[PDB]
């Protein structure tokens, strides 16, 4: 119902919108008493420098470092120093044999990352058949994983192969 | 001054400051004379300055600027009427670093007040008449207390409308000499506040005939057009009669060394519900480093006209001064360009003039 | 001889139209200052100082809370003495109801003792 | 008879009256009726 005041308010939209001052602090000084406004100590510092400067993004190796005891992380020759920031090596200690390490080279946190690519995938895994069908099945069961994440969801499947690989 | 900048060879450094301490005996009258003497070549020479490392404390200060003061007005001996904004502005500026800022203000208040007096006197655009009309009006000063009423018509009335589009003054500036004498009148019978001259004092008399002209004259513009300045807070449509009344009195009680802050202080002691607040006192901060140490960061600063000038929210460029301004860059306004055109340039020691985004 | 509610429901109407005015004046001085400050001299026309009206409206507001206030405090009461107390306005005679209150006001003073006495043995 | 007393100060307080509005005599706040006796007498009594 109250609509005049509204619209005739809204008039006033261009840069000369401060006559309110002398329309409604008087009143308002009137009514309200209020020293206490901002007398605080008090000053606005938005920004003054934000960097990490001192290793990797932390969301993955805090998501890591929670994983696991059969899993061990290390670091190859540095490859990937600033964008990568991750060249992982991985050996599976548990109950059954293990295998090629992988490659593990992450992308920004969008993870859309196959990680490891299995630079010496021919040799080593034409070395033995048995291996070879361990790393078909691991293939043909990774591309089911929609937006896998290299983090938990390659290494967990990994080892399920892995685990699985018995038959 | 001996204070040079921190720009030897050791890479990025800032600079820094030494002691300008013109040899190593001491003679106090000899240092002040030589002060006294460089800032007034730097006076006469219209040059910036920046002895504040130079001088002594605040103390001889006082004596300093009195003296300087007596010297500049007995031997000017007429430049006196050029170079009195000068020696103003070199009087605020020695005292702002001190404690004394009371006159600080004050001095800020006066210069700025007497400056837009001056202005508007010879601003109207009237007929000719027997006398020059700024020279006719001149006269007021030779009348009778109270009334207004009838000196107003008996001296002129006629010609002072110099154009229809001249209502922007009384909403915009002319609020500011109507708060300003306002707070001088309420602050008066309260010489019992823990401070000797209070805000202020002005017991010139001078100045106050000049404010009394004043509101002699935004009065006879009202009478010409009823938008004016008034009181803004209540009863606004006969307070004009008794504030020119009051001021009058105090006027001719503190022309001839009068009294000062005992029947007008009890009567001036009622307040009518008109009393405004909130006024500017436009004023800066500074570099209060004493003696011994006051070191300052490129960044993250550690801590020590009337048409608002300090608003809530930013709404324009936001130009900054150092004076007293801290006004709009653009002015956003249609026809008070004469204030613009003669802010135009550096304003009264406005080396601080300058501008901040935000 | 008034009644609290009834006033209330008959004095709604005055705190709505008195917002109403109050707003319309306010609109009032807005065009004034807006056609003053950049247009011409055209606003002449003196309304109120929009002072008075919001003093009022919190008068009326102010004056409402009270009334409220003075009914929820007299139901309350109603409320607990009728739970807390049987009907004896002369089966029992008024001095014998001036008896159970002193003895149930003696009673809470009693607990409150012992309550006094709990915390000091506490420390 | 609504008394207006407040506190605003960082150790002090303040009392005056909540009748006037704005209004010294010229006009009332057309309610309840304002001003009882001379309060201000009452305040200036304990005023030390």
């Amino acid at each position: 119902q109250p609509l005049l005041d509204a619209v005739l308010a809204n008039i006033r939209s261009p840069v000369f919108n401060h006559s309110l001052y002398r329309t409604f602090v008087p009143a308002m000084t009137a009514i309200h008493g209020p020293p206490i406004t901002a007398p605080v100590v008090c000053t606005r510092k938005r920004r003054l420098e934000d960097d990490e400067r001192q290793s990797i993004p932390s969301v993955l190796q805090g998501e890591v470092a929670r994983l696991d005891p059969k899993f061990l992380v290390n670091l190859d020759p540095s490859h990937c120093s600033n964008n990568g920031t991750v060249h992982l090596i991985c050996k599976l200690d548990d109950k059954d044999l293990p295998s090629v390490p992988p490659l593990e080279l992450s992308v920004p946190a969008d993870y859309p990352a196959q990680s490891p690519l299995w630079i010496d995938r021919q040799w080593q895994y034409d070395a033995n058949p048995f291996l070879q069908s361990v790393h078909r099945c691991m293939t043909s069961r990774l591309l089911q994983l929609p937006d896998k994440h290299s983090v938990t969801a390659l290494l967990n499947t990994w080892a399920q192969s892995v685990h699985q690989a018995c038959l | 001054s001996l204070a040079l900048v921190g720009i030897d060879s050791h890479g990025k450094l800032s600079v820094l400051r030494l002691s300008p301490s013109m040899g190593h005996p001491l003679e106090v009258g000899l240092a002040l004379r030589h002060l006294l003497f460089l800032l007034e070549y730097c006076m006469v020479t219209g040059y910036d300055w920046w002895d504040i490392l130079l001088h002594v404390q605040p103390s001889m200060v006082q004596s300093l600027v009195e003296k300087l003061h007596e010297e500049y007005t007995r031997q000017t001996a007429a430049l006196q009427q050029v170079l009195s904004t000068r020696i103003l502005a070199m009087k605020a500026s020695l005292c702002k670093l001190s404690r004394v800022c009371d006159y600080h203000t004050k001095l800020f208040l006066i210069a700025i007040s007497s400056t837009l007096k001056s202005l508007l006197r010879p601003h109207f655009l009237n007929t000719p008449d027997k006398s020059p009309g700024d020279r006719l009006t001149e006269i007021c000063t030779k009348i009778t207390d109270v009334d207004i009423d009838k000196v107003m018509i008996n001296l002129k009335t006629e010609e002072f409308v110099l154009d229809m589009n001249t209502l922007q003054a009384l909403q915009q500036l002319l609020q500011w000499v109507g708060d300003f004498v306002l707070y001088l009148l309420a602050s008066l019978p309260n010489q019992g506040s823990l401070l000797r001259p209070g805000h202020s004092f002005l017991r010139d008399g001078t100045s106050l005939g000049m404010l009394r002209e004043l509101m002699v004259v935004i009065r006879i513009w009202g009478l010409l057009k009823p938008s004016c300045l008034p009181v803004y807070t209540a009863t606004s449509d006969d307070s004009m009669s008794l504030l020119f009344r009051l001021l009058t009195k105090l006027w001719i009680c503190c022309r001839d060394e009068g009294p000062a802050s005992p029947a007008s202080d009890g009567l001036v002691s009622r307040l009518q519900p008109k009393q405004p607040l909130r006024l500017q006192f436009g004023r800066a901060p500074t570099l209060p480093g004493s003696a011994a140490t006051l070191q300052l960061d490129g960044l993250a600063r550690a801590p020590g006209l009337h048409l608002g000038a300090c608003p809530t929210e930013e709404c324009k460029a936001c130009t900054r001064c150092g004076c007293v301004t801290m006004l709009k860059s653009p002015n956003r306004t249609t026809a008070v360009k004469q204030w613009e055109q003669r802010w135009i340039k550096n304003c009264l020691a406005v080396e601080g003039r300058g501008p901040d985004a935000c | 001889d008034f009644d609290p509610v009834q006033r209330y429901k008959m004095l709604i109407p005055q705190l709505k139209e008195s917002l109403q005015t109050l707003m319309k004046v306010a609109a009032q001085n807005l065009i004034q200052n807006t056609n003053i400050d950049n247009g011409q001299k055209s606003s002449d026309g003196p309304i109120q100082r929009f002072d008075k009206c919001l003093e009022e409206f919190y008068a009326l507001c102010d004056q409402l809370e009270l009334c409220l206030r003075l009914a929820h405090e007299c139901l309350s009461q109603s409320c607990d003495s009728a739970k807390h107390s049987p009907t004896l306005v002369p089966s029992l005679p008024y001095p014998q109801y001036l008896a159970v209150i002193k003895a149930q006001i003696s009673c809470a003073k009693d607990i409150h003792t012992a309550l006094l006495d709990c915390a000091n043995k506490v420390t | 008879y609504c008394i207006d007393i407040y506190c605003r100060s960082r150790g002090v307080v303040a009392i005056r009256d909540g009748a006037y509005s704005l209004f010294d005599n010229s006009k009332l706040v057309e309610g309840f009726y304002p001003a009882p006796g001379l309060k201000t007498f009452l305040n200036m009594f304990v005023d030390s």
